[PDB]
Formats: C-alpha cells, sequence, structure tokens
RNA sequence: AAACUGCGAAUGGCUCAUUAAAUCAGUUAUGGUUCCUUUGGUCGCUCGACUUGGAUAACUGUGGUAAUUCU
RNA sequence: GGCGGCGACGACCCAUUCGAACGUCUGCCCUAUCAACUUUCGAUGGUAGUCGCCGUGCCUACCAUGGUGACCACGGGUGACGGGGAAUCAGGGUUCGAUUCCGGAGAGGGAGCCUGAGAAACGGCUACCACAUCCAAGGAAGGCAGCAGGCGCGCAAAUU
RNA sequence: UAAAGUUGCUGCAGUUAAAAAGCUCGUAGUUGGAUCUUGGGAGCGGCCGUCCCCUGCUCGGCGCCGGCCCGAAGCGUUUACUUUGAAAAAAUUAGAGUGUUCAAAGCAGGCCGCCUGGAUACCGCAGCUAGGAAUAAUGGAAUAGGACCGCGGUUCUAUUUUGUUG
RNA sequence: GAAGACGGUCGAACUUGACUAUCUAGAGGAAGUAAAAGUCGUAACAAGGUUUCCGUAGGUGAACCUGCGGAAGGAUCAUUA
C-alpha cells in the first residue's frame, strides 16, 4: 500500500532503480494518526509480530513533568502553541512529539502549595475566600513547621514560571509519540528552553 | 529434487589423429598379443596410466 | 602487449575488449545482425514447405544443374533455396511438402558449385531422404 | 521464502552427521532446541545411524515414544530433538549412558560413561546479566538459564551442573593453563592447555591452545570450551584424547593394528 | 552560536533546569583505542550524530580515506583509492569508492587532503554509514 | 461419524519472465530490529468462589435458487 | 472436613533455538552511433516530526546547494536469475551454468488487502486489464511457471 | 572449446603482405635515476657450513640489602608484498581407505558379539591475525611553532591529610 | 453494532495528445554482388604507346581527361670546370 521502500528511490549517483520485487508487507506504511485535542479516542493497531500500537486520534490528558523540583502530574492539554515541523500543525491543533502545548497548572500549583506552603500565582488583594487551602498554609506543630521552613529556604521559582502559573496555563513539550504509544506525556519547559520557545511564539505571532 | 547419484566419468580418450599408421598398427599389436576386443579396451588402459602418470608429474613438482 | 606496467590491468583488458570487435568470428556471434538475418533464427534445422523445385546452374569450372527446392520456412515465413542430396532425390519431393532442412556444412556459407544455397533437404513429409534413397522407408501418400 | 523453513535437504545437512546421498532427498531437520542446527546431533541420527538399534525412522518413533531415551536427565519423545555438546543420553532399559563429546575428527563419537558420571554435565556460560530485581541470571551454551550463580563466575567459564536438580557444583575460570575441547572450526574435537588468549577489541579474540604432544594450534575464542583444571579433565575423554594424529600417523597406525591384531 | 534551527538544540541526556540559588556536557569514550578530542568535551555545539556527544555507536569496520569535499552541512566526502587485481593480466587497476561521511564539529581543523579515519555506525542518512573518529593532516601541511 | 475449538495451510513443489551494484558471493554489523515453535528461567513478589454469564454449531425441523464446497 | 504425587494444555516478560529484515567492506557481461547526469512532483545533506518492527529523505515541513562521472557515471542492450558449479585445457585462458544445493523472484498482467508469529499468499480474498467457463440470460464460477495429461508452438522433450 | 602465438598477460603484429595519427604541445591514465647498516659476540660438524642477540616506560616470581635480572599488559612511520594463523555450506573436482564379482558408482565394511571407516587437499579477490622488512610508494627539522633535558610563571582538576563532625 | 456516505490514502485501469523501441507495406529512385561466351571502347600491367600513383578542382558516353601541388611504389641511386 502506502510503502516504506528504499528501492522506489534514486541511487546516491542520481541513476534510478528498477523494482526486482513487488511491494512487500513488512514495508508497511500506515496513515498518520494526526491526533487532536478533545475527549479520548485511542484506536489500537495490530503491528509486525502480533504486537499492539495505540493510535491516539483525540487526546487531552497528559502525564507532564516539572523537572526543576521532581514532580509529574496528569494534566489537561488546552492548546497547541508551536511546532518546529510545520506552521500548519499549530493552525490544525495536531499533537505530535516536540509540540509546544499550553497545559493546566493547578495540579502543579496544588503540589507547590502542598509542599512549600506559599501562595503561588494569586494576585495581591485576591485572597482565597472559600477557606480550603488557607487551612493548608498554616496549622503545623513545632518541628514540622521547622522542617517546612528549612525546606522553604529552597522555594524560589523562576519569573517566567511565576507569570505562566498566574494565567493557570504552563507551556510543556510532548516527549511521547502519541500515534505510537497513545499517550501525550512530556515535560514543562524551564530556563533557556522556555526563553527560546517564548521568542519563537512571539516571532510567529506578532 | 531426487535421491539419484548422477556422478559418472569416461574411462577413455579418443586419440587426436584418427589415422596414424604407427598408432593404428601398435594398438592392434596390443589387441592381438593380449586378446582385447576393440581400441576402447586399449584407450581405457592408456587413460588409467595417463591419470596415474598425471598424478606422478604433480607429486614430482613438490619438495621432498 | 605494449604496456607492461604493473598497474595497467584496465588498459590491457579494455584494449583487448575493444580489439575483439575487429575479429569476424567474434563480431558475428556477439551482434544480433548475424543471428537476426540468419534465416533459421540461430536454429540447427528448420521445417519448411516446398513452393517450387529449382534448377541452379553449377559454378564457372564444372557445369551441372544442381536440383534445389524453394522453401517457405514455417517459424519465420522466410524464403530459402535448399539443395536436395544424392542422385534422383528431387523425384521424392511433391510440391507443398513439409521438408526438414539443415545447413550445408560451412555455418551459413555457400558450398562447392552451388551459388548462394546454404541448405540441404534432410527429411520430406517427416520421412528421411537417405531412407527414401536407400529404399528402406516408402513415401506415405 | 515468506516464513520459516521446515525442511532440510540431505545434501545441505551438516557434514559431521555422516548421512549418505542415496537414501532420501531430505535429512531430519532438527527440532528447535538448546543447540544450533549446525552443531546439534538429532536423536534419530544417534539411534538409527550411530548405535544402530533402529533401522528406519518409524522404529525411532517406536523407541522414543515408549519414553526410554533420557537426554541430560529428562525424557524426550521428539525423534529430531537437538542433542548437542556434553549432553548425556541415558537409555535406561539397556543401562547405557552416553555423553556427546566431539571425536578429534569433526564428528560426535559414541562415548559410553558410568551412571555415576552421567549424574552431572559441564556447561560453557555464554553471558551473565542481572535480572528483574538485582537477581544475577546466567545463560549457558545449551541455554540452561541459572538464577543466583556464584558471583566469581564470568562470561567464558564452565560450570559442573547436577542434572537431577540443575544447580552448579564447581566452576572452571577461563585462565591460561586450563584444558580445552575446541567445539568449532578446523580444530573441532582437539584437546589441549590454553596458552595465550590474544584480545582483538571490536573483532574476534583468537586463543592459542598447546596440545598434549606439543602440536600447538589456535582458534577463535567462541569455538573454545574448558573441560579441566590444568591437565586433569572433569569428564571421561573419548579414545585418542583429542590429539588428531596426522593422516600419515593414522595410515601406519592402521597398518600396525591391521597386522598386529590379525 | 547554536539554536539556529526552528526547534531547541540540547543533548537529550543532560538536564539543564536544576534550580539555581554553564551547561554541563554529556560525552563518552568511543572505544577501539581512539582518544576523544578535547573539543568534544569542552564544546558548546549539539550534534546528535557525533560519536563522542551523540546517539551513534561505532562498531564493525574501521576504514581510512583522503578528504575530497567539505560542502554540505556537518558531513564530508572521503575518497578511498585501492588496487583491484585482474588475474588474466596478473596486473592491478586503480579504482576508487567515494563514500559520504559525517564530520562532527569536534574536528574543526580539517582541510581537503587530510587522511581521515572513519568507523562504521548505524545509517545516519540515505548514503552515510560512517562518522569521523580522528584526523591526520596531509604530509607536510602545517603553514 | 459430524460439528465447534486448536494447530497447519507462509514449508514442500514448479519455473526463470523480470532484474546489471540490483540479485548473488565472501565478509562483518544489528550497542538499530522482529520472532509461533522448542529449550531453560519466570509464572502466592501487587496489601486490594466447592467454579460465574450470554450464546452458537453438529442434531431436529421448515425452506428458496436453473446453478456453487450457495445458504 | 484439611494436605499432597505423575503429567497435559495455557500464559506476560527475559533468554535460547529457527530464522527473517535492513546495513558494512570488496567483487558483474556488451555498449561512447549513450558524456555529462541527478534536483523545489527528493536529487546529496541538516534540523524537527509522521510512518514503520526498528536505523535511514521512508515520508512531510523549513533549510542548505549539494550528489555522481573519462578509475566510464548517466543512458541503452543482454538468447542475463546470481552463486556453488559445467565443458575444454601444457602454462595462461576461452565458453557455458534455465537445470536437482544455497540465495532471489513470480504464480496470465498490474494493483489492494484479510487472517496469522510469519503472506502484500494466489491449490486465500478484492477490483481493473486480457482471456475463458456454466446459464431457465436473472446470475454464478476461473487461474496446471504442482503431478499426470491436452492444445499450440516449434529442429527440440516421457505415463491422464 | 582446443587446434588459434588467426585477439597474443604468458605471447602476435604495424618499411614493402592489413597496419604509425600530417606534425607538435598537453591534462587525467601509465612509467619514473642513484642514495639512508654493518661488523662481530655465543655455540656445534668436518677454511666453509646451521642457530640465539645487537628499540623503551604501569601490574608480579627463581631471588636479593628504593632498585638490579626477568614474566604479563598498553604506546610504538603508514601501505603494497611474502610466510604463517584464524575463519570459509555440503554436492562437484583432486584425493585416503574399501574386491559394488570388475568398472562407472557407492560409503561402506572386516573378524572366529568384537574391530573399523565415514580422512585430507583446494576454496581467485576483498576482510581478520601474526612473523620478515629486500623491492615499490609515502613520510619527519630548513622564516625553526625542531628534538632530548631539567627549570621559573598562568586557567581548571583525583584527595592520603588533621580522634569521629563546622 | 450491519448498510451507507464525506474526506484522505495506495492505486489498477480508461480517455486524450505527444515522445518513442522493434517489426511490417511501399509507386518510384539509387547502389552492390553473382552468372561461360551481350554492346562501346582500350584506362591499367612492357617508357602499356601521354610514366604510374596521391590530394583537390572542373569537365566528359564510358573506362577517363585536364589544371595545381606532392610521391617513386620511376623509366635516373651517377653525368664529369
Amino acid at each position: 500500500g502506502i510503502s516504506r521502500d528504499n528501492w522506489h528511490k534514486r541511487r546516491k549517483t542520481g541513476g534510478k532503480r528498477k523494482p526486482y520485487h513487488k511491494k512487500r508487507k513488512y514495508e508497511l506504511g500506515r496513515p498518520a494518526a494526526n491526533t487532536k485535542i478533545g475527549p479520548r479516542r485511542i484506536h489500537t493497531v495490530r503491528v509486525r509480530g502480533g504486537n499492539k500500537k495505540y493510535r491516539a486520534l483525540r487526546l487531552d490528558v497528559g502525564n507532564f513533568s516539572w523537572g526543576s523540583e521532581c514532580c509529574t502530574r496528569k494534566t489537561r492539554i488546552i492548546d497547541v502553541v508551536y511546532n518546529a515541523s510545520n506552521n500548519e500543525l499549530v493552525r490544525t491543533k495536531t499533537l505530535v512529539k516536540n509540540c509546544i502545548v499550553l497545559i493546566d497548572s493547578t495540579p502543579y500549583r496544588q503540589w507547590y502549595e502542598s509542599h512549600y506552603a506559599l501562595p503561588l500565582g494569586r494576585k495581591k488583594g485576591a485572597k482565597l475566600t472559600p477557606e480550603e487551602e488557607e487551612i493548608l498554609n498554616k496549622k503545623r506543630s513545632k518541628k514540622i513547621q521547622k522542617k517546612y521552613d528549612e525546606r522553604k529556604k529552597n522555594a524560589k521559582i523562576s519569573s517566567l514560571l511565576e507569570e505562566q502559573f498566574q494565567q493557570g496555563k504552563l507551556l510543556a513539550c510532548i516527549a511521547s509519540r502519541p500515534g505510537q504509544c497513545g499517550r501525550a506525556d512530556g515535560y514543562v519547559l524551564e530556563g533557556k528552553e522556555l526563553e527560546f520557545y517564548l521568542r519563537k511564539i512571539k516571532a510567529r505571532k506578532g | 529434487p531426487v535421491a539419484r547419484s548422477w556422478v559418472c566419468r569416461k574411462t577413455y580418450v579418443t586419440p587426436r589423429r584418427p589415422f596414424e599408421k604407427s598408432r593404428l598398427d601398435q594398438e592392434l599389436k596390443l589387441i592381438g598379443e593380449y586378446g582385447l576386443r576393440n581400441k576402447r579396451e586399449v584407450w581405457r588402459v592408456k587413460f588409467t596410466l595417463a591419470k596415474i602418470r598425471k598424478a606422478a608429474r604433480e607429486l614430482l613438482t613438490l619438495d621432498e | 602487449g605494449k604496456c607492461r606496467g604493473l598497474r595497467t590491468a584496465r588498459k590491457l583488458r579494455s584494449h583487448r575488449r575493444d580489439q575483439k570487435w575487429h575479429d569476424k568470428q567474434y563480431k558475428k556471434a556477439h551482434l544480433g545482425t548475424a543471428l537476426k538475418a540468419n534465416p533459421f533464427g540461430g536454429a540447427s534445422h528448420a521445417k519448411g514447405i516446398v513452393l517450387e523445385k529449382v534448377g541452379v546452374e553449377a559454378k564457372q569450372p564444372n557445369s551441372a544443374i544442381r536440383k534445389c527446392v524453394r522453401v517457405q520456412l514455417i517459424k519465420n515465413g522466410k524464403k530459402i533455396t535448399a539443395f536436395v542430396p544424392n542422385d534422383g532425390c528431387l523425384n521424392f519431393i511433391e510440391e507443398n511438402d513439409e521438408v526438414l532442412v539443415a545447413g550445408f556444412g560451412r555455418k551459413g556459407h555457400a558450398v562447392g558449385d552451388i551459388p548462394g544455397v546454404r541448405f540441404k533437404v534432410v527429411k520430406v513429409a517427416n520421412v528421411s531422404l537417405l531412407a527414401l534413397y536407400k529404399g528402406k522407408k516408402e513415401r506415405p501418400r | 521464502a515468506r516464513g520459516p523453513k521446515k525442511h532440510l535437504k540431505r545434501v545441505a545437512a551438516p557434514k559431521h552427521w555422516m548421512l549418505d546421498k542415496l537414501t532420501s532427498v531430505f535429512a531430519p531437520r532438527p527440532s528447535t532446541g538448546p543447540h544450533k542446527l549446525r552443531e546439534c546431533l538429532p536423536l534419530i541420527i544417534f539411534l538409527r545411524n550411530k548405535l544402530k538399534y533402529a533401522l528406519t525412522g518409524d522404529e525411532v518413533k517406536k523407541i522414543c515414544m515408549q519414553r526410554f531415551i533420557k537426554i541430560d536427565g529428562k525424557v524426550r519423545a521428539d525423534i529430531t530433538y537437538p542433542a548437542g555438546f556434553m549432553d548425556v543420553i541415558s537409555i535406561d532399559k539397556t543401562g547405557e549412558n552416553f555423553r556427546l563429546i566431539y571425536d578429534t575428527k569433526g564428528r560426535f563419537a559414541v562415548h559410553r560413561i558410568t551412571p555415576e558420571e552421567a549424574k552431572y554435565k559441564l556447561c560453557k556460560v555464554r553471558k551473565i546479566f542481572v535480572g528483574t530485581k538485582g537477581i544475577p541470571h546466567l545463560v549457558t551454551h545449551d541455554a540452561r538459564t541459572i538464577r543466583y550463580p556464584d558471583p566469581l563466575i564470568k562470561m567464558n567459564d564452565t560450570i559442573q551442573i547436577d542434572l537431577e536438580t540443575g544447580k552448579i557444583t564447581d566452576f572452571i575460570k577461563f585462565d591460561t593453563g586450563n584444558l580445552c575441547m575446541v567445539t568449532g572450526g578446523a580444530n573441532l574435537g582437539r584437546i589441549g592447555v590454553i596458552t595465550n588468549r590474544e584480545r582483538h577489541p571490536g573483532s574476534f579474540d583468537v586463543v592459542h591452545v598447546k596440545d598434549a604432544n606439543g602440536n600447538s594450534f589456535a582458534t577463535r575464542l567462541s569455538n573454545i570450551f574448558v573441560i579441566g583444571k590444568g591437565n586433569k579433565p572433569w569428564i571421561s575423554l573419548p579414545r585418542g584424547k583429542g590429539i588428531r594424529l596426522t593422516i600419515a600417523e593414522e595410515r601406519d597406525k592402521r597398518l600396525a593394528a591391521k597386522q598386529s591384531s590379525g | 552560536d547554536i539554536q539556529t534551527e526552528r526547534a531547541y538544540q540540547k543533548q537529550p541526556t543532560i538536564f539543564q533546569n536544576k534550580k539555581r540559588v554553564k551547561l554541563p556536557r554529556y560525552y563518552k569514550n568511543i572505544g577501539l583505542g581512539f582518544k576523544t578530542p578535547k573539543e568534544a568535551i569542552e564544546g558548546t555545539y549539539i550534534d546528535k550524530k557525533c560519536p563522542f556527544t551523540g546517539n551513534v555507536s561505532i562498531r564493525g569496520r574501521i576504514l581510512s580515506g583522503v578528504v575530497t569535499k567539505m560542502k554540505m552541512q556537518r558531513t564530508i566526502v572521503i575518497r578511498r583509492d585501492y588496487l583491484h587485481y585482474i588475474r588474466k593480466y596478473n596486473r592491478f587497476e586503480k579504482r576508487h569508492k567515494n563514500m559520504s561521511v559525517h564530520l562532527s564539529p569536534c574536528f574543526r581543523d580539517v582541510q581537503i587532503g587530510d587522511i581521515v579515519t572513519v568507523g562504521e555506525c548505524r545509517p545516519l542518512s540515505k548514503t552515510v554509514r560512517f562518522n569521523v573518529l580522528k584526523v591526520t593532516k596531509a604530509a607536510g601541511t602545517k603553514k
């Protein structure tokens, strides 16, 4: 069918080949998954050797990481922002590997606030009025509060993350191949990675 | 694909000149003396000797 | 050889390769033109159908009339004057007879007294012309 | 072919089996097993060709399906089972026990042993890896995967294993001076002390082996086994003792035996 | 210098977002007695195909040839001259194969003429199965 | 017996049309892969019913088509 | 009421065997009345994906302008499947190898795919092209370059 | 196919039998001057023959009052060449044995249960390995960024090191 | 969870035109070769009756002839202070 054949192609020299054999099976191509943002539709394939392969066609949740301080949480993907392959696979909201995506921050913000006890994002004047995590900013013993303060010495976050966390939308990079594994996992961008990709978003956008 | 041998070789060589008087009348001198029936029975012996005599030439080239 | 260099393998091979074409026996066998224009198409023998019985005047010196047979070959539709061997064997060839026809002996060259006749008739109506001449087989009619 | 071959042509068969070229088109294709196609001696060939109990292959069916042939400790009802190097074939009703060790001429000899000897075999280790939870695993030449071996056992060693349990007893380190049965190439069946392993990084490591008569030869490492500590072997050897006396020596030793015996 | 391409350029092994208050470089020994150059260990560049700072493994064959062309991005053409024995004529003919070979920017001081040593690795591209391992400059060439 | 199930039917056999760095051969690599089968491991490692549920075929019966290993 | 022997089948994964697949190095007949070819309908390379069992312009997007050739590329031809081998033969050679072993390819020509570990299978299926069978004329069925055998083709080849 | 030394590498021809370009330059191709180690130390046979020696710096065994003799790694102008080694399906070919009654074949067989065979050679080229260094190529110091030496300066770095821990 | 449809993809085929590899028909033309004795001559071989031949022109029933330069394979190895 859609073939993956070396023999249809011109030789190094520029001279073109003749086919000595007809298309083999093991030279499968399959159509592109072209997975989108939406409610989970993951088709299974049967592939070479009676193995399974998970065609993501719609995928929203993703087990993204926050490497800076080791945590990784299942988070809703909201947008595709940038792709180093095509400018169309941003217009057409297609998740592929090394996509730049806006994801939710609230699992990461809930973690940061349930580990360092510091309100993160959250504008001044705007208190937490319902009284949920006002309970989880106080109420320790002596030496447990001491442990949190010794740990709190190392709770400075970057200016870029602190701005992204305010909108409730972090930028993350897909490290999985959703067409193959059927997962939209990856890592949150930090440092010169995030500086580079924010400049490229800014370059194309404006 | 079959379970047959196929391996078979000639046991004589026909001589190059077919009408050397000297050969024709030396090979009939052999046939009379020793009561053989055709020149194939002579070219058979001559060929065995020639193969022996070829193998000997091959070993005399080699170092002692 | 006129280049005894130790590193001259290709000049010596590529020269010999080029100069083999100036041989007749090679040029003949290694082109289609000799194998195409061959009336037999590179075959040893060929069945054809007698369309007339032809007297051919022998060469300059000796002077008989050589009794040959004009043949339409089946495989090609090609025209052949093929000689008939021994004394009084043209009496065995009715017209429109399927004859098996061989070469004369010189690999498609004209033989003896017979101008531009390269072929002899071997069998007539699938009965051997030696067997008819010796009278062993009788002609089935 | 568009999938795995199930036949083996008689003329394509490995030379050491010594099948003729007039009985059939096909040789027995060895059943998939511990040993390679080119290195195994199938059971049928050990029954009808060597020991000559059976005549046909249907006879070998009528012997093996009665559950008599016990190849290294376990009964085998497969006529084309790949019995290979060091494996112990126990025919119980005759009270006979055979170890498949190479004659100094390429072919496997029929080498009878004591039942006391038959209880153990000797296995060349192919590699070591560390399994799922720090558990050291240990793969041999007949693929006997052993978990928790002695930690001083390295890649090219041998291990004297008990057949009735399948546990190691003692192991021979691959060191210079140790005996060596060569199990591949032109030097197949040769026995001698290991002299110099010469390391070739990226390529194959050649290994020199000095003979008992002093006729030193060499082999690629992969074709080399170790059968003893220094000069003393851990098996019983087949007669000739893996020397390979030359065609001239074989000729005059046939002449000497042919006249002296009568 | 780097991050010319549309995507971000980094070694996939080393993680560069440990929390603070220079990027540490991944490298390996190639084996077969070949010294990794100081440039590969010191360098700022990222090349996935470099046999010191990339995802490529050198095994099997080690060849050598004179550099012919340094034209396209991060790869060169070497020219391997050899003498083929035609037996009829008991002579040799000068043949050459010119293979495309990937040239890691750890090797910077390379000129067209330098005898380069190469090692067989996985197919990098359609025509390239060899990375460069060391460079010996042409006999004399110093000035 | 039939029928469901399992396994095989990708081997063997035939032919040589196509194919000129292709095929093939020697030589390596797979630290770039896949692998029914055999062989040996593994198969209370997870802290959370003395055996369950709906069929369908063979069988019996009613057929239709001029016709099929149709149904 | 509770504890167990000898097997059979099953089973995720590792390994092993059986391979397969794609890569390395070097090696092929004639032809120059084929000297420049390949390339923005991928040519050589970079970067990031898609696809694939995985390595790869395999394929997409953006790049760079490469790549090969008088050491014969590129194009054409081959009564060219390659090889182990065969004939001839002082020593060199020349010619042959469809042909029982190895490897490849194809099942009238192309193409597409189901099942399965393994097929782009044809004593499987799906079209088209060519040919051809049965028909109550609505429809159905076909693939001997398997073993025999038949026609045809031929100089040329056996028993249903 | 040999005969055909009538395709000629071995090995043909080119004044007149067929054949040297009208002449010269000229790039790839091919070929390319001479030159760079020798004398003796140790030993045997009857002046001549056959052998061992004429590179150097981290880890232990025939020993010794930090190192001397030696064992095992690792760096050592680069290639062709030659010799050896590994490795290289059988079948074919050469070839060992063996009275298929002989032979072509076969892989068997022999002995009043035992013994024995199913060997070996060749497998251009390319690849791998280890001796030899003649022949051929290639190299090194010539505005000295030249060796072999010890020294004095400068950027980054194993810790043996302060009773256990700042 | 069947039919079915939109779109993509592989892609047989079909229509249209051009390019083109081989084979075949061809009024007529223009060659060559082969015959035992056709016609016009006699160009060449003897200084072949104008020495022959080469290149290049022109011409002419035909072989050929003539110009210009060249050759000896010439009919002179030589021709005399």
